[PDB]
DNA sequence: TTTTTTTTTTTTTTTTTTTTTTTTTT
């Protein structure tokens, strides 16, 4: 896509996906850097008075989120996040997708699966939350390894629901997990 | 600044003509990718067994001489042949949850492997494993899994029994040790009591097998179809 | 807004009539969840106990070739037969809070796993655990836990002494290995001791077996009523 | 204060089978 070598299945099946999208019109997608909580709350309840009302929040690497007046003191600032990120799941009743990164524990550890601690700041979203999912992709560690092309979805908290560690096929050609009717777990 | 037949024009700018999007709406695309991704799996799951004989081991199952060693090729000469090729036919089709083992006996140069290979080459179209190997090549693969502390000889051990057919091959020698004693007998015991087949090439007769296999290994040889085909010719390749 | 009446009646336009619940009071309720709570807590340490070995390992228990073992497929030949089949009939029923051990010796194909597996199959049923394994299967099982320090031989070991009925086989071969007998020993040490009963199949007599299993472990394994029962006839699989 | 990430130095705790050639004296 991002050279033009492609042949008319592909042109095809493109021509289908947006033609899909088009037709629908629900993706809202903004891409604007340094925002605040104050401002997610903003956009997301003015999608919401005109189109309905939204149905799922995705939140991509939420550290990036601010508050310029927690500034001096960065777990303060992770923790003011969280709280208002789940007041607005609370208020618009709704999902809110909120990714997060690791801190660098598990790999001195020699399991590298993660646990519900690594969480890259201020352990308040392993207590904010009602859902979390890490994920684990052995290939990345292991080229030793007879589990690739998986990827598992180990859940470390679920409040209410069970935990777990689901099993996915990943192929990051076309950036697609997929479902895995294979052997057990 | 553009709506939708605008742009999807703007497109076929690019795309030629006849093109059908094949979708047209998402109760059909999700379904597309569920099936994809069910064959996309499959096929995974094919390679990564392939991946986990040939990390566990190395020499894929089949090596490259016997490789290209089908029934087809198995030039005729008597009886005894048929008796040899049509019982090892009946017994790949039989094969199917069959705990039916098999002993080749006979001289060196009588194309006991080649039938063994032609066996396993029908079970990898069946979608199966199989592992044509030399104890000692066995035996090496222990004193190197001693080695390493990432694998261990229990390890290689239920990989051995994870394979659907193993066969063995170079036993009638009368190599002595205890160490190999205790492998050759282990490895038959863990797959015929966990309900698997198996099947050795030897060069000797019953009771010169009967002293370095066991009693024990004889008794879980000798189930159903026992296959005790023999070759009692004269070699090949000095024709 | 509302009331006990008006929500059971919207209670009932969920779930039909006759749904009477069986506590209607505040200490039946306690009473028969404590009821449950302990034979859940069964259950569960059974699935504990039972988990451990497959999933650390596999097939614990009575495996694929001895699982389909009733007592009544036991072909009937002679007194020897009759003596096997009811003595293990006398040696089940008197086996609770019993030290009673058995060592069967003589061939194979005389029916050694095959009772075995019919006594641990009804042991089962009577809610206890068992376990057929050879002796080189543990073996292996040690020198693959070597490798791992999270587990370990002394919980491997542990494991073992909490089994009711532990039993071993193919223990007449006469490995003198130094690991091998502290092993083989100290098992019967820790489970005797404990106040626990198990039992061995092998080939040989009491005194070319004796310097295998020491005097020490054989005459702590001869209590009660030793069960010697031996096995002089012809292989099964001959017939 | 209490959280959190980052590098750097100290201690302490944990480890089996194998294969050979010998080479005697009968
Ligand atoms: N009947 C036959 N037809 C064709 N090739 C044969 C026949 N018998 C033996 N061969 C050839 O002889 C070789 C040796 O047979 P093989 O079973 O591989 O070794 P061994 O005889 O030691 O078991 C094979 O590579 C095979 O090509
Ligand atoms: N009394 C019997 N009646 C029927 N089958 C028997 C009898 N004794 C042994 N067998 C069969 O002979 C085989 C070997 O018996 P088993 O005790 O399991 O092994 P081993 O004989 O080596 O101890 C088994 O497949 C079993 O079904």
């Amino acid at each position: 896509i991002r050279t033009g070598q492609l042949d008319d299945e592909d042109w095809a099946r493109i021509s289908g996906t947006m033609g899909i999208l088009l037709e629908k019109r629900n993706i809202y997608i903004d891409d604007s850097s340094g925002l605040t909580p104050t401002e997610v709350r903003s956009r997301a309840r003015r999608i919401a008075r005109e189109h309905g009302g939204i149905g799922l929040i995705m939140i991509d690497y939420l550290q990036l989120m601010r508050v310029p007046a927690l500034s001096d003191n960065r777990t303060l600032e992770i923790a003011e996040i969280s709280r208002s990120l789940k007041a607005l799941a609370k208020e618009l009743n709704v999902p809110v997708v909120a990714l997060s990164q690791l801190n660098r524990s598990l790999e001195q550890r020699a399991d590298k699966r993660p646990v519900n601690s690594d969480l890259r700041e201020s352990g308040s979203i392993e207590q904010d939350a009602d859902l979390i999912m890490f994920i684990y992709r052995d290939e990345v560690y292991h080229e030793n390894s007879d589990l690739k092309g998986i990827a598992e979805i180990i859940i470390g908290k679920q409040r209410n629901g069970p935990i777990g560690t689901v099993r996915l096929t990943f192929n990051g050609q076309w950036s697609r997990f997929d479902n895995y009717a294979g052997p057990q777990y | 600044m553009k709506n939708v037949g605008d742009l999807m024009q703007r497109l076929q700018k690019m795309m030629p003509a006849h093109i059908k999007p094949a979708f047209k709406t998402g109760e059909e695309l999700l379904a597309w990718q569920k099936e994809q991704g069910a064959i996309r799996s499959a096929a995974l799951e094919r390679e990564n067994r392939a991946m986990k004989m040939q990390r566990t081991f190395n020499r894929s199952g089949i090596r490259p001489l016997h490789q290209n060693c089908s029934f087809e090729n198995y030039r005729v000469e008597c009886e005894g042949q048929m008796n040899a090729l049509s019982k090892a036919r009946q017994y790949v089709e039989e094969f199917d949850g069959n705990i039916a083992s098999f002993i080749f006996s006979g001289k060196p140069g009588t194309g006991k492997n080649h039938l063994a290979a032609a066996i396993c080459n029908e079970l990898l179209l069946r979608g199966k494993s199989v592992l044509i190997i030399t104890v000692a090549d066995i035996m090496s693969a222990m004193k190197d899994t001693f080695r390493n502390s990432g694998t261990s000889e229990e390890q290689l051990l239920n990989d051995l029994s994870n394979v659907d057919l193993l066969v063995i091959d170079e036993i009638g020698v009368q190599t002595e040790s205890k160490y190999e004693k205790v492998i050759i007998n282990q490895i038959v015991d863990r797959r015929s009591s966990s309900k698997r087949p198996t099947g050795m090439l030897t060069n000797s007769n019953m009771e010169e097998m009967t002293k370095l296999l066991g009693e024990r290994v004889m008794d879980r040889m000798r189930l159903g179809n026992s296959l005790w085909v023999i070759f009692n010719w004269d070699s090949y390749r000095s024709r």
